[PDB]
């Protein structure tokens, strides 16, 4: 069934979208 | 944090938004 989890590169892309001009901090597990 | 909340579990928009700068 469709997956709602946001992981890895998909998670940092989500932050890129939602944060917009505010930016963000992130730490990859990889 | 964000991986447990949004990758292991499922998170909502304002949970995500709270991680922004």
């Amino acid at each position: 069934f469709v997956n709602q989890h946001l992981c890895g590169s998909h998670l940092v892309e989500a932050l890129y979208l939602v944060c917009g001009e505010r930016g963000f901090f992130f730490t990859p597990k990889t | 944090g964000i991986v447990e909340q949004c990758c292991t579990s499922i998170c909502s928009l304002y949970q995500l938004e709270n991680y922004c700068n």
